[PDB]
């Protein structure tokens, strides 16, 4: 396994848009700031 | 399709001035997804904006420009292809035909040049004006090469009509109504199209007839050229002679139109041209996957029409240039022989204005307006900051001089801003290399500066400078009535806070001695989207900084704290920037009656 290995993880920030069901012009102006890490490592426990 | 057809009468009535040939060009709306605007406000919503589209030309080192073109169009959502291909049947709309998720469409007018001296090259960029937000308008710029590709699709259109006619025949035959006369005459017409094609083959043959664009927009670009026709006729003659040698030695919609008129009882403009072959001139690009389909009339001797013989080919303008370039193995014609230059001048009258080296310009960059305006704005901002810093350095007196409406319990912090003037000017100087340049590249300041220079150099031949509509209305006779104020915070960091400047009234009280400033307001009954920043009192945690400018490029400081400086930068711009840098500006932004 040691012959082939990766280098590191990269972080990419994405955005989100509301549904196009509303015809109001104000719906295309606002943008909620949210996102998630790319290939992140999160543990569901902790060490004392 | 109705407004353009109505407006076609102006082009039809034209007899002279053949240098402007209007034609039907369809622009797909696939690129509207990246526009980021509301499609509802683009067709019919809250009338009063009066959105218009203008088409103008862009020359290179020759001068003059086209006097725009008053044209307009409207979009159509909800599967525009279905309602533009299938005839309109709104009273009896049902589940007719079958298609996938289509898109909208638009029609844009683009003049073309037709003459005995046709010629063709790629040196002109067509500028399109859109009445939308100047911030990221998402426009396009193409040369003349894509406008005239010298090609048409005449063979691929034959199979498209066959599928539609088969589908309509199947739909008519599927419903058992009317009488047997229609069925028998349809059967006779089908059998009349071939003896063994129907009796021994198939009548309709639905098999896998699906309405799709697979072989229609891929091949068929150059297929009906005179060389291709000659090759085809030679091949057919060869085949005929081969068949003759083998033999010698071995070892009509009149009834259909009447029935359609009786049944549908409705006409659409997209049906009269279906009886004649059409022309498709797609021009795609890697920016967006959407072909630029172009439809040309077949009943008129326009560009791409084939009704009397060979159409316009745009030839006899490339072989001579190629021969001249290959004669000395030099691509650049400037370093060619005198005979080659004389031949190029004689063959191309429009090319004689480049050899004489008139109206010098660095290289050939049609898109110079962007960075030209950027450089002009940078120079104006540097001159303004130099003037303000010099006046601050040479500012007499100290602290406040006039009254100023300041609360007794709030004056303890007003002097803090005034005492930090060196920090403020240092931050302003340093922010020139940190703040984004995409926020002040299309503001009202550059437009006002450009309109101010319109008074000087009113065309080399003259002109009254009388625009028709959609021009600089706030800047017509003077800038002392409408002001532009930018609000910035104090301290060691200055960043943009407001979005759109709001004019603020100002008047002087004292008619001499120590002048006093007291801003006022004017009641407006035409708009309600007005911010409350201008109406904010001077107190309530201090205020902002204002620097108004008149029509004479005179800046008056409105900084609170009894400090006011008046400096003029009208002569600094002329010294730093000569009169040779306004060439393209004068070429583009000029009009006369």
């Amino acid at each position: 396994l040691m012959g082939d290995m990766a280098e590191r993880t990269t972080a990419i920030l994405v955005s989100s848009a509301p549904d196009a069901g509303a015809a109001t012009a104000t719906t295309r102006n606002m943008r909620i700031y949210d996102g998630a890490l790319y290939h992140g490592l999160i543990m569901m426990a902790y060490q004392a | 399709m109705e407004a353009h057809l109505a407006n076609e009468t102006k082009h039809a009535l034209w007899h002279n001035d053949h240098t402007k040939g209007l034609l039907h060009v369809v622009i797909p709306n696939a690129g509207l997804i990246a526009a980021g605007i509301d499609p509802a406000l683009l067709i019919l919503k809250k009338p009063g904006q009066r959105f218009k589209v203008e088409v103008q030309t862009r020359y290179h080192a020759t001068g003059q420009c086209e006097p725009w073109c008053q044209v307009f169009a409207a979009y159509i959502p909800d599967n525009a292809l279905t309602n533009l291909l299938i005839p309109k049947t709104e009273p009896f709309v049902s589940h007719v035909f079958s298609a996938t998720h289509n898109s909208g469409g638009l029609i844009l007018s683009l003049p073309v040049y037709l003459s005995p001296g046709l010629f063709f090259d790629a040196f002109n960029v067509v500028a399109i004006r859109i009445n939308t937000g100047n911030r990221k308008h998402r426009d396009i710029c193409i040369m003349y090469a894509e406008l005239i590709p010298n090609g048409t699709r005449y063979f691929a259109d034959g199979q498209r009509v066959l599928l539609l006619c088969k589908q309509l025949i199947a739909y008519i035959r599927c419903t058992p109504r009317l009488a047997s006369s229609i069925k028998i005459y349809a059967e006779h017409m089908v059998a009349a199209m071939g003896e063994s094609h129907t009796s021994n083959g198939d009548n309709i043959g639905p098999v896998s007839s699906i309405i799709d664009l697979d072989r229609q927009l891929t091949s068929g670009g150059i297929d009906d050229s005179p060389a291709e026709t000659r090759i085809q006729e030679n091949n057919r003659d060869v085949l005929e002679l081969i068949k003759r040698a083998v033999n010698i030695v071995n070892s009509l919609m009149e009834w259909f139109d009447i029935c359609y008129a009786q049944l549908v009882s409705g006409d659409t403009p997209a049906d009269f041209w279906k009886r004649r072959p059409l022309s498709i001139v797609p021009r795609h690009y890697a920016e967006s996957p959407s072909p630029l389909i172009v439809v040309s009339y077949n009943g008129s001797s326009a560009w791409g029409g084939r009704i009397t013989g060979s159409p316009i080919l745009y030839h006899s303008a490339q072989a001579i240039i190629d021969a001249a370039c290959i004669n000395a193995r030099v691509d650049n014609p400037q370093s060619l022989h005198v005979t080659a230059r004389q031949e190029l001048v004689a063959r191309l009258p429009f090319l004689a204005n480049v050899l004489n080296n008139q109206t010098p310009l660095p290289a050939f960059k049609p898109g110079a307006e962007m960075f030209l305006n950027q450089v002009f704005k940078q120079a104006c901002v540097t001159s303004l900051t130099q003037g303000l810093i010099t006046e601050l350095q040479t500012n007499p007196t100290l602290q406040q001089l006039m009254e100023y409406d300041i609360a007794d319990s709030s004056q303890t912090v007003i002097d803090e801003i005034v005492a930090r003037t060196p920090d403020l000017i240092q931050t302003i100087v340093s922010v020139l290399t940190e703040m984004s340049m995409d926020a002040f590249y299309n503001s009202s300041l550059m437009y006002a500066v450009l309109a101010y220079l319109s008074s000087v150099y009113t065309r080399p031949q003259g002109g009254g400078y009388i625009p028709y509509l959609h021009a600089s209305f706030p800047c017509w006779l003077g800038n002392r009535s409408i002001y532009l104020f930018d609000y910035y915070n104090s301290g060691g960091e200055i960043l943009k806070l407001s979005k759109v400047p709001v004019p603020v009234a100002l008047e002087k009280v004292g008619i001499g001695n120590s002048t006093q400033l007291r801003g006022k307001f004017i009641r407006s009954a035409d708009i309600v989207d007005i911010g409350i920043c201008s109406k904010y009192l001077p107190g309530q945690c201090y205020a902002y900084i204002c620097l108004g400018f008149n029509q004479q490029l005179q800046s008056i400081l409105v900084l609170p704290g009894g400090f006011a400086a008046c400096f003029c930068i009208t002569d600094t711009l002329q010294a730093a920037l000569p009169a040779s840098l306004i060439g393209p500006i004068l070429d583009r932004f000029c009009f006369s009656i």
